């Protein structure tokens, strides 16, 4: 359901960015931020793609 | 009176008519414009935003 809101043309590019970032938490210890993980987790569920883009904010569609 | 010139579009102070390819400034006539051979055709417009390229028309895939 959450992925229904995320824009179609960015579900992948977003997800990968989260997934890769999540991996960075498993590699180096001390970066395990509960709030960041909870905030960014729903964007992970997608067929992730790869892009060098370093997002600052992830869009969501709410009532147009 | 402070009139406006729109960065992208036509304004009373500056209206370009493609059909006749003529420029009208404040109602009066300015002349006719030819087309540069280097004139872009992909539709990408670069001088409408500070650091952005207008790649085309609306694309509902990318979101609201």
């Amino acid at each position: 359901p959450f992925q229904s809101l995320v824009p179609k043309a960015a579900r992948g590019q977003y997800s990968g960015f989260v997934r890769t970032l999540f991996q960075q938490m498993r590699d180096v210890l001390g970066t395990f931020d509960t709030v960041q993980i909870i905030k960014l987790l729903p964007f992970a569920a997608a067929p992730p793609k790869q892009s060098r883009m370093q997002f600052s904010s992830l869009t969501v569609n709410v009532r147009g | 009176s402070g009139m406006r010139i729109l960065i992208r579009g036509n304004s009373p102070v500056f209206n370009y008519n493609k059909a006749t390819k003529r420029l009208t400034v404040l109602g009066k006539d300015a002349g006719a414009l030819t087309e540069d051979p280097d004139e872009g055709t992909a539709g990408v417009e670069s001088a409408v935003l500070r650091g952005f390229l207008i790649l085309g028309k609306e694309d509902k895939r990318y979101g609201p």
